[PDB]
């Protein structure tokens, strides 16, 4: 059950995908406050 | 820059009142700063100012005075 089959290598892509999701959800949080009739305008 | 462009605007339409339009607009935002601390959403704050404005414009038209007044003009001299 252990020690057999295969072992995962180069686990950085697992962290790269996490860094891409966290950075994308951070952008979606600022625009989330503008959703619906109760949303607010964003001055840039 | 909004009140800067608002003071420059007031000259275009009416030509007078650049002093009163800035003080009123600054006070509407000043008292609304405590209204958002109540958690009241701006749409409720904006609607409260607009519904009160619709009744305010109608009230001004009810309290206006005609230019007739007395026999002589006695208006344009006092207007200036
Ligand atoms: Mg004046």
């Amino acid at each position: 059950v252990p020690s057999n089959a295969t072992f995962k290598n180069k686990e950085k892509p697992q962290e790269v995908r996490k860094a891409n999701i966290i950075a994308a959800r951070s952008v979606a949080d600022a625009i989330r406050t503008s959703l619906g009739p109760k949303g607010m305008d964003k001055m840039i | 820059k909004i009140l800067v462009e608002l003071a420059q605007q007031q000259d275009r339409e009416i030509g007078d009142g650049t002093t009163s339009v800035v003080i009123i607009a600054s006070e509407l935002l000043k008292r609304a700063n405590e209204l958002v601390k109540n958690k009241i959403h701006p749409t409720t704050i904006i609607t409260g100012f607009r519904v009160a404005l619709r009744e305010a414009i109608r009230f001004i038209n009810e309290v206006l005075s005609t230019s007739v007044d007395t026999l002589g003009k006695e208006t344009l001299i006092n207007i200036a």
